[PDB]
């Protein structure tokens, strides 16, 4: 594996640092590394593909080496080189792709393809170098074992979930109390509604709560917390819990009272914020708990008083809400986020080559399904597959 | 101490190499591939056409090959046959080392 | 075969005693043995597979020894070794598995695979050593023709059997007398019931008996015997013997009277225990006979008297029972038990590779079916197959 | 860490192979290894303890070597040795215990104590030897990343859970339908009850189902499956779901109909058994699903017919059940089981020394709490802590 | 004594490491040890047996040594060896058995037979070696004086005891209150019953308690504690305390209230658990105290209310219970358990040879009788006898 | 301060370009830089912590150099190196954290800790390198 990596930074730091004119010296340490490779190769043969609409190409080697004591590289030098690189390019592509679809369960964390199973071989280790590509940097540390980790923008930790829970309801659905929410990606919006505007509630206050359990711990999270859930601030006709009928939601929004956000880790409060809107830091957590209340306004102008009668029908439904967005965070496990193309690369290669559904990943590499049941096997396969996608993107985008 | 079967060459390919696939002491092992290579890297077109087969900057002054040629030697001091042997042998080797 | 064994304790006592640190002198007697192997191998071609979902991988050899004589093992020494072991590991696996699916009636207690048939060869015999693995210890002693022996906690000697025998019955099933039981694994529970509470029985006592014939003799058995059969102490609706209707069992439990357990061997009483509950030893037996009685209580308080009228309907059914569990025992034949993974290993490898049903073993290696008709052929094949599973578990779990 | 190991097999294979009599030759390879140690040590100072009711003791090293001089060990040789071992014994104890209490989230896996952090040092590695102790064998393979593996008996995979689910209920709780169960350790008992005996059910059959999700995958499991749930075969007075009242359960047992057990892995059926009672093998699964039915008896004798009227009150409650026990299995993660003393050792040392609750483990090392939220951190700490307990038990029990 | 040991690991590590093939350098350290023995022997005459139906055979020696030349072991080498081992095998058997019968009283912890009294001799001590057999490891540490210890699965600490105690009773036995239990092996089941369902009890709660005093302290015990005593959950007709009549028990089960388990050591609470079911650790105790209550349900549905009237007759008897099982534990004294064959071996050899009852052990080596009056003499004899059984099982099973 | 920086790109461009099987050429310019450091260090003792819940781990120095010999890095070379880096890692962490809390109003832009105030020292400046972060 680590093998694979090199094969690339080799070419990039190559197809990049080797141009018409450059003084020699800044490549001496480079040329060398390069050649070393060629040697190890030439002689051994390779097999690529064999599944679905995946071509089956064969490969051989025997390419001259490279000059040493020159000075300034003449055009002629380049072309006689680019022609030798373009075989490795078109190669690696066919290599990544081949091991970017195979999956195993017992040991689906390691190499699979007849291409790679031969790379982990010992006579090959003669290449590994310059491991500064964020992903490999993390692959290794995981191998030896330790505080791994990655960087994500608007991470994708919440499987899509859009639903409601009626804590008080009746057939006519004319006096409900409960919550409705949308958990998706890095965002949570939750609203608590009470058709009665806490008219008969103790202290004229109705308590609400929304708990979200992450499938993986997030550390060093920068989070935006804002009052109100715009998504649940408009009139809706919704299906009943049993699907037998539809109810009407006609919200009027009040400020959430006694807002308390807790970021817990294994049941323990790690961070807690009381009514603090704006930017907050949650340093280590696997659960978010949002508690907020609807408090019936003790003083109301006529226009307001008119919305909240002492008796039904309740036509304006008091609603309070919160919006929470994880802008950035670190996770010890790979995840999809709003900036990295890994998930899209893996999903795209599989779709383009009509790769059959396997035993590990959900059909279509569906993110919601994947994160909902993020088993150790799916994570090991995902990491292997994401690391390969990142190696590929150094050369082919 | 390795292949006490001394060897057996008829005429395969690069009788000097082949040893790499079957030698357990990396130091020893690099020598082999490097020596079985350094093909006099026959590829040069300088100062306006000049096919003048060059060779490793490595060799050049980066020299180390030497340092490695030695380090590999620094760990060859062991048994097998009469004593008047290793004694005489390794002693010579050291004279290369110093 | 014995060959095979070594190949492992070789690797275990290897991948274990060979680590960064220790002095050479800790493995001198070991290193040697090792090398010896490599030699014998080098050059000979191999093949494994050709059945169901089992790949056909070929293995070629050409390896050198270990002359690097350095007082302390330097890291570099290890890695150059582990890389050579990982070919033998991934090998042996593919070897065990190959001979762990093929069966034979014309005699299976012998090599079958094109892999092993070549191992029993003479030129390979130059390898055996350290046979302290309980299973091989027993393989040898057997192929020489002599008393064997194994160890089991909660052995699996009783094929599943759950039934009843009505000694007195009538269409309405309102006045039955008989026994019902569950024989499974290492346990027996049996209840004797008499709806009439021995009202018209001689001495107001109804005799019961339960006989269980083991398919193999057990020696040195530690057994727990307790009064009562909890499994048959609750109300049940049961199918009639002919399957045409259902009867009602409404037990009330009394202490079993004149309990006598006999452990017989070839019809002879070897051990006999009279009303002794707790821990008892049965030193050598192929049959267990449990005799117990229901004695109508000679003196009854009103509440008791009310359960047992002089005339039908009999609504409370007098029941007496026994529970017997074989905690541990020794058997000259391999058996499944509650601790060893042999049966599970063999069954699992066959299931994973979709191995077709063969001529010896019942479909799915079904234990009940196997022990019910434990023929000599099934036992020889089982022992071969269990011994291989044990060789495999020294390296791969 | 690996360091630690040696320190023991050193002493055991020592305090065992070294006694008044033996001929030198059986220990030449041994003596050596030993001395090597002494050297590396002498001079260095150690800090053991400093938390809770744990004695803080200092240790200096300045000891002689061994008399390779004599032939057959004379008594005098032993005593002058045992006196030097008894400092290492009483030492290691104080060493294990010290690192068998500390915990940390981020880097929970690695060593923590001022005693061990100094052992992983490089100048010590000169000690490793004979790593055949099942646990270390597995520690190593894990730091390299491979298909590890442990062996258990009546494993402890199910957190204690004893509850019920009423699928049909009403205030009087006089005509209920649902299931009740007990999941604990390696056993599951589940009963499905229908007070109406499927009188108005389609095909007069009521379907039941019980799903149990393991926190870790079990492979190579030998399992006993039996019909009936004895635990739920007797009359009970139970608290209602809301705790406001109590209901009456008066079971009468019928054979479970169309029993189907599925052992699934990531949603896929790996093993399925239809009405097979006795011993069955589940080779790889993270979920068990038990489906069974209550079928109203189509033919009933008067006594049976009387239990099941066409109209309420329903006084005899039809119940069907299953019992499943995992006798043995392999898990890639450490777990408590019915034979190993690891959990008990760790829990006992912490209790004896009044070790304060830490950030990783639940109070009292509570097994149910631990397995219920078996996070990666808890597992890494548990494995470290279990491996140390096993090293300690080689010398101190 | 220690002598004896060697004689075996000698043969096992012999009949095992000496097969057709292996190189000499795999046993050099072994061969030696062996020969040494032969010498010491030849010339000394022995005698065994004499008591009961145990033959009396004589033994003489003058056996040749073993070539220390040949590099590879040729078949011919083995056979000329096995023939010499088979005299030692058939010997040792006759040796173990002889000292596995005699018993003393004071100083009955030592050798007895004319065979062994000669072994402890000094001129024979020249044999000891590899003492890694759990039992000898412990014999030594004891001789000197130290903290011994063994590992047991489902140990056998509770002498069989099945009884009841009526705290409130009357001639008709129609309104009883008390407890009934079964203590056996490693398990305890206890039920508390109150026919009146605490109708006139303070706080409508009846307190129960069950105390069990172990004959030996158990340390590092892993224990399963579950609510309910299935064994006492069914209808029974039981004999009255005076044996003059029989009473009726018709239980209905309620959850045990305020469960408290205390593991005490010398009257001190070492571990205490309040209502914690599942797996718990008891680190050091000689007594178990189970306290639990029956609390009359404050709220009852009609069906429940009907079972518990304000006045007699009381027809449904409220019962609460607990089940406790010691899965594993360590004891400083030898004990029988569910896995070891020691007790069974000793008991079996005595039974097979019709050994007369002696002055120390109860007739038939009855476990209940033995553990009930586990005197120092019985323990010393048991340990001697168990250690010999373990030495024998290394060669003969 | 700038000092501090180097200490890292040193390790990263280290724990990264030094793998189980590569060429010296990739690091000649690197190895050097590295050693230079070790020297300047060895002999000087350090202190960190002393506040809230921050432990006070103490550090000494006395580490060997680097095999400037080889061509291809033999596994054995790595391990004998990683073991020396893991002291600098676990070190720097305890260093950053220490000066990542002490605030100062007046001359706030500058160094604070007894750890860093000693780093800005002159005898250390002998280390700066690749400042492209
Ligand atoms: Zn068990």
């Amino acid at each position: 594996m680590d093998v694979l990596y090199s094969l690339s930074k080799t070419l990039k730091d190559a197809r990049d640092k080797i141009v018409e004119g450059t003084l020699y010296s800044n490549v001496s340490d480079l040329i060398q590394q390069f050649n070393q490779m060629i040697i190890t190769m030439n002689g051994n043969e390779f097999q690529t593909g064999g599944i679905g609409n995946l071509p089956i190409r064969n490969w051989n080697f025997d390419f001259g080496l490279l000059g040493t004591t020159l000075l300034n590289l003449d055009a002629n030098y380049v072309e006689t080189a680019r022609n030798t690189i373009d075989y490795f390019v078109d190669f690696v592509d066919n290599v990544c792709m081949d091991e970017m679809v195979r999956e195993s369960q017992r040991n689906g964390i390691a190499p699979q393809s007849d291409s790679l199973r031969k790379l982990s071989g010992l006579k090959f280790k003669r290449i590994n170098f310059d491991n500064s590509s964020e992903y490999i940097e993390n692959w290794n540390l995981q191998n030896r074992r330790q505080r791994t980790g990655f960087t994500f923008h608007k991470p994708n930790i919440f499987p899509y979930s859009a639903s409601f829970t009626l804590n008080r309801s009746q057939p006519a659905h004319d006096n409900l109390m409960g919550t409705m929410w949308l958990n998706a990606g890095s965002e949570i919006q939750v609203a608590g509604f009470d058709y009665s505007c806490a008219i008969n509630a103790p202290a004229n206050t109705q308590q609400f709560e929304h708990i979200v359990q992450l499938r993986r711990v997030l550390t060093t999270a920068t989070i935006t917390l804002l009052p109100d859930a715009e998504r649940f601030s408009f009139p809706r006709v919704i299906n009943s819990a049993d699907g037998a009928t539809t109810w009407y939601f006609n919200p009027v929004i009040l400020r959430p009272n006694n807002v308390e956000v807790e970021f817990l880790l294994n049941g323990q409060i790690i961070n807690t914020y009381q009514a603090r809107f704006g930017t907050i830091i949650a340093r280590n957590f696997d659960t978010i708990r949002l508690s907020f209340q609807l408090m019936r306004p003790p003083n109301m102008t006529p226009a307001v008083a008119a919305l909240f009668p002492n008796a039904q029908p309740f036509e304006h439904h008091a609603t309070v809400g919160l919006t929470l967005r994880i802008e950035s965070a670190v996770c010890e496990s790979v995840l999809a986020d709003a900036s990295e193309t890994m998930l899209a690369n893996v999903t795209s290669v599989r779709q383009e080559y009509a790769i059959p559904v396997g035993p590990v990943f959900p059909p279509g590499m569906n993110w919601t399904d994947l994160i909902t049941n993020y088993s150790p096997s799916r994570e090991d396969n995902l990491q292997r597959v994401f690391t390969v996608a990142s190696i590929r993107s150094m050369l082919v985008k | 101490g390795m292949q006490r079967m001394h060897y057996r060459n008829g005429d395969p390919q690069t009788p000097f190499q082949i040893a790499e696939q079957q030698i357990q002491n990396f130091q020893v092992a690099n020598w082999l591939h490097f020596v079985n290579n350094n093909q006099f890297r026959q590829v040069v077109i300088d100062g306006v056409l000049n096919q003048v087969l060059n060779d490793n900057i490595r060799n050049g002054h980066v020299i180390n090959q030497l340092m490695e040629a030695l380090m590999q030697l620094s760990r060859q001091q062991f048994p097998t046959m009469p004593v008047d042997y290793k004694r005489s042998i390794q002693r010579g080797i050291l004279l290369l080392s110093n």
